[PDB]
């Protein structure tokens, strides 16, 4: 037997993935601003 | 010549203290101009997203 419905499995695992490659971006610009920040405020200390 | 002196040494201290106050507040500038970027993101992409 094979697989009932194979293009939405496909689908929710590509949603899978892509929805974890959306958080590391996100993450990755948190930690840009964050970087930025003790950057601009060591000069000030 | 003794409150000449003492009147001195607190205007010097004074402007230390002026001077702080001024490294205090560019510290506390960058901070909110780093919380106005992402608030300028959020702004467009709630604009995408309407």
């Amino acid at each position: 037997e094979s697989t009932s419905d194979p293009l939405a499995a496909l689908d929710d695992a590509i949603s899978q993935i892509d929805k974890f490659r959306s958080s590391l971006g996100a993450v990755q610009n948190r930690l840009d601003s964050a970087v930025t920040n003790l950057n601009n405020t060591t000069t000030n200390l | 010549a003794n409150r000449f002196t003492s009147n001195i040494k607190g205007l010097t201290q004074a402007a230390r203290n002026a001077n702080d106050g001024i490294s205090v507040a560019q510290t506390t500038e960058g901070a909110l101009s780093e919380i106005n970027n992402n608030l300028q993101r959020i702004r467009e992409l709630t604009v995408q997203a309407s």
